């Protein structure tokens, strides 16, 4: 652990200076440090781990779309052999992608989802999970692959049984992790109608709850379930 | 893409 | 040099994917690579080499601004004691920018500069030399300052001579170099009215040169006549 | 800031 020496406090310091420069990858590190001191993270430290690792790997997939699209076209017919440079360097991007997706995986399992016992840590860290899977699972072709699927179902499926169970339908985390669940389906699972009809009932259900809110919350709830019609609105 | 968060 | 066991061509093609995906650290990387291989570079090469290390050292530069701003504010009159972190990420940050800077002029000191004859290299890699020591002179605080900003002087000076012995007041890398000159008066020398005036007067010079060259070239040329009026513009 | 390229 490089950030061994660095007090926890002057991590999450450093973590909000590095979001402010655009320095995602240092956040993520810087992050990562904290996470390993041992303590739970709070709701605002928890953001912090997410918005930091979203960022890298959001930046990672983007690059590989990029260099998948390229080797995709360069092995079509009639296309001229470039030889094994654009392969190789989409493994690169893909090698460092699966780390990234692997790093973040392991600071769950030690030891943060064990820890988590309130359904706003728990839920958050086992989406967390789901969707670090669901990365790998746009990458992977081997033996493993169905396991890796199966992975990221588990975790959402463990994330969505606690929050139908502890979360009012507008709480955030639990609106933001059936829109990545419902993406998993339609992307990952080629389960489009689990898609759809996931996200058509989690906005209903949030709509008729929305009369329980403050004017913040409302907000907050209501900017979520803008994107869940956004995809509704794509796939149909 | 869809939208995720 | 981590590049040593791949071929110069694959660096060359690498870089360019990397620049497709946005991948501007490993297209740097790539590119120090196929310098390292010893041969001269072509002028497209020339572009890619400064493409990678332009936008990897933009990105630090304006980190840095940021974390300065924010240190600034915390050492004005009642401002809260935030302890050394701030001052600290702001010099790690510094610091990665000045090794950037350093592995820039080291490629053009070993060898890139004192294989180039012809102006469109020599010009263009001095020119190079100016910029890397301008952004060291951005951040430079020490005994040393003044020597780094009379370093990006001397560079510039230097390309200015060929430039203006060797190319017509059009050429976009003659363009370039007095952009950057300029504003390298006006930023870092505190000469403003040195930055105007060379800004005014190789404006009107390409203006008067225009008349001689194809379509293409013109919009070349008035491209970079542009960002000149630009800086004019912001300037008086 | 102004404009180098
Ligand atoms: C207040 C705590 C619970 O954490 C947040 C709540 C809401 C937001 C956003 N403003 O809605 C937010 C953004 C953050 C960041 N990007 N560093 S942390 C964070
Ligand atoms: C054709 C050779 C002499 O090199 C260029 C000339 C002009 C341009 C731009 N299109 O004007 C350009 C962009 C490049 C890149 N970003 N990889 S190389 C490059
Ligand atoms: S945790 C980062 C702060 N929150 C956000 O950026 C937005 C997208 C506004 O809210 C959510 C993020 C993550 C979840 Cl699970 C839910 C809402
Ligand atoms: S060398 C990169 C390709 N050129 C460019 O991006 C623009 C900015 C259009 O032209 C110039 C770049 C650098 C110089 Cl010195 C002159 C023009
Ligand atoms: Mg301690
Ligand atoms: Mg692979
Ligand atoms: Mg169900
Ligand atoms: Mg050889
Ligand atoms: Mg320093
Ligand atoms: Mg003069």
């Amino acid at each position: 652990g490089a950030m061994g020496s660095m007090e926890r406090a002057s991590l999450i310091q450093k973590a909000k200076l590095a979001e402010q420069a655009e320095r995602y990858e240092d956040m993520a590190a810087f992050m990562k440090g904290a996470v390993e001191k041992g303590e739970e993270l709070s709701n605002e430290e928890r953001c912090l781990l997410s918005v930091a690792y979203k960022n890298v790997v959001g930046g990672q997939r983007a690059a590989w779309r990029v260099l998948s699209s390229i080797e995709q076209k360069s092995n079509e017919e009639g296309s001229e052999e470039k030889g094994p440079e654009v392969r190789e360097y989409r493994e690169k991007v893909e090698t460092e992608l699966q780390g990234v997706c692997d790093t973040v995986l392991g600071l769950l399992d030690s030891h943060l989802i064990k820890e988590a016992g309130d359904a706003e840590s728990r839920v958050f860290y086992l989406k967390m999970k789901g969707d670090y899977y669901r990365y790998l699972a746009e990458v992977a072709t081997g033996d493993d692959k169905k396991r890796i699927i199966d992975s990221a179902r588990s975790a959402y499926q463990e994330a969505m049984d606690i929050s139908k169970k502890e979360m009012p339908p507008t709480n955030p985390i639990r609106l933001g992790l059936a829109l990545n669940f419902s993406v998993f389906h339609y992307e990952i699972a080629n389960s489009p109608e689990e898609a759809i009809s996931l996200a058509k009932t989690t906005f209903d259900e949030a709509m008729a709850d929305l009369h329980t809110l403050s004017e913040d919350s409302y907000k907050d709830s209501t900017l979520i379930m803008q994107l869940l019609r956004d995809n509704l609105t794509l796939w149909t | 893409f869809p939208a995720t968060v």
